[PDB]
Formats: structure tokens, C-alpha cells, sequence
């Protein structure tokens, strides 16, 4: 398991958290110097449990796939709660299983579903470690429109800071003032599985990408990913989604 | 690989 405190959090501690959860998952193999993330894992192994606790030192266990680092559901006491999906329901034959009610969630767990019942898209909702906070305690009580937003948080809070150093960081500069994403952000979640193939078909290709990425950068301006030098590559994705899964 | 805000 993993856990991060709200309280007397910094970036530092935050740091130290996204350290844990990276460390968490497993790999065999490194492709460019990168985790590459297990094809598959069988039963209760498949499931990382992040424990989170708010300020006032209330928590919820979150429920990860080690795989491709996809959030599931989670437990806020005695109830357990997870995205109307396939994926989502198998892991809940396998953790919470004692909690005492299984609600699912009126929602898949991707983006488009999301920003539909929390009615705002992710560049509106601001992130941060106060906002950690304020998902945390929203998800302790059933809430489906709130939850959406609060998961929205959690979400690029934990597996998307854990997917690129870049958003960690962004995260870090947030630790106790919430700001909405920033373009780069957005685009750095919305090319994570695009960018681990890549990186992966360049293996066998000298290096090159066998069809470029285009990302925005942190001015704000549109680059383009063509091989495995760019600073994407070697600085900043942690993780790479195996193209099993892909 | 670079960083602030936004
Ligand atoms: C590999 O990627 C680098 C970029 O990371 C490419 O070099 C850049 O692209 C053009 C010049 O061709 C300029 O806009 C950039 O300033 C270059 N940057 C650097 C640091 O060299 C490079 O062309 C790519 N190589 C291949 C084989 O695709
Ligand atoms: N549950 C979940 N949904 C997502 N939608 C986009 N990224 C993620 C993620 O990491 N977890």
C-alpha cells in the first residue's frame, strides 16, 4: 500500500508520495529508461490501495490497477464505490470486498464521462493539494455530481502526477494555492498511452517515433514528438503503458 | 521537461 497525509503536507511530502506510488507498481523492463507496465496481473494483485487522509486526518483507500494506473473505485467507511465499467466491477470482486454496501458509481472513470456529470471540463476545475482535500472529504459521503468533480482532482492528482514528473511538479507549485491545469497538462494526460506506444515502436525504429506526438509545451506552445531525445522522453513520463493494453 | 502554472 501507499499514503499520503494532507496534514503538514508540502511538496516535499507530496514528492515522497508520488515517489511511493510509482514505486508501487511493478515492471520487468525498462524501455528507454523507462518502467514499462506489466501486460497483465491475475486477481487480487492487479490492485494497488492508496490510503488518503484529509486535513482533519479522515480518509479513503482508492483502488489503482497496477497496469496502466487506472483509478477503480474506492472505500469511505463502510462503503465501497466504483466506475460503472467492466474493469471496474472485475476489481471489485477483488478489494472492499468487506465493506458493508457496494454502490457503482452513475459514471464510467474516463475523462469525457467525468467532466459530463461534474458539468465542467478539466480546464476549469482547479487542482492542487487544497483541492485533494476538498475531493478527499466529498468522497467520504455519497455525492454522485460532487464525486465526479472530486475524482476529476484525485485522479490527475495521483496517477497523472505518478505518469509524468511534469504534473507532480505542477502539483508541487500548488501545494496551497489551487490552480485550474495548465494547456501542457491537458496534453500531457491526453497523450500518455499515444506517447508509450511510441516510445515503445521506437525500440526497433533507431529511436523514432513511428508516427509523431503533438503536445503543447509550457509556454503554451504547440511542439511536435518525433523520437525518443525529446525532453518528454528522457526527463519527464515515468511510466509507460504497455502496448499489450494499447 | 518544463514547468510553472498555467
Ligand atoms: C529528434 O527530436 C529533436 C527534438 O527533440 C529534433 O531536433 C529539433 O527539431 C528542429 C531541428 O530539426 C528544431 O525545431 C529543434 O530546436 C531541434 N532541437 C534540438 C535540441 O536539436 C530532431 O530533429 C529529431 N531527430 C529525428 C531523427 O527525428
Ligand atoms: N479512473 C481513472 N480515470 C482516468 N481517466 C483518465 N485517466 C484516468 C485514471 O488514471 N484513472
Amino acid at each position: 500500500d501507499v499514503s499520503f497525509r494532507l496534514s503538514g503536507a508540502d511538496p516535499s511530502s507530496y514528492g515522497m508520495f508520488i515517489k511511493d506510488l510509482r514505486n508501487a507498481l511493478p515492471h520487468t523492463e525498462k524501455v528507454y529508461n523507462i518502467p514499462l507496465l506489466l501486460p497483465s496481473v491475475s486477481g487480487a494483485g492487479r490492485y494497488l490501495l492508496m490510503h488518503l487522509f484529509n486535513y482533519d486526518g479522515n480518509t479513503i483507500t482508492v483502488a489503482v490497477d497496477v497496469t496502466n494506473v487506472y483509478i477503480m473505485g474506492y472505500l469511505a467507511l463502510t462503503t465501497s464505490y466504483f466506475f460503472n465499467e467492466p474493469a471496474a466491477d472485475l476489481a471489485s470482486q477483488y478489494v472492499f470486498r468487506s465493506a458493508r454496501r457496494k454502490i457503482t458509481l452513475p459514471y464510467s472513470g474516463n475523462y469525457e464521462r467525468l467532466q459530463i456529470a461534474a458539468g465542467k471540463p478539466r480546464e476549469k476545475i482547479p487542482i492542487g493539494l487544497p483541492a485533494l482535500d476538498t475531493a478527499i472529504s466529498t468522497l467520504l459521503h455519497y455525492d454522485s455530481t460532487a464525486a465526479a468533480g472530486a475524482l476529476l482532482v484525485l485522479i490527475q492528482t495521483t496517477a497523472e502526477a505518478a505518469r509524468f514528473k511534469y504534473i507532480e511538479q505542477q502539483i508541487q507549485e500548488r501545494a496551497y494555492r489551487d490552480e485550474v491545469p495548465s494547456s501542457a497538462t491537458i496534453s500531457l494526460e491526453n497523450s500518455w498511452s499515444g506517447l508509450s506506444k511510441q516510445i515503445q515502436l521506437a525500440q526497433g525504429n533507431n529511436g523514432v517515433f513511428r508516427t509523431p506526438t503533438v503536445l503543447v509545451d509550457s509556454k503554451g506552445n504547440r511542439v511536435q514528438i518525433t523520437n525518443v531525445t525529446s525532453n518528454v522522453v528522457t526527463s519527464n513520463i515515468q511510466l509507460l503503458l504497455n502496448t499489450k493494453n494499447i | 521537461s518544463d514547468d510553472d502554472m498555467g
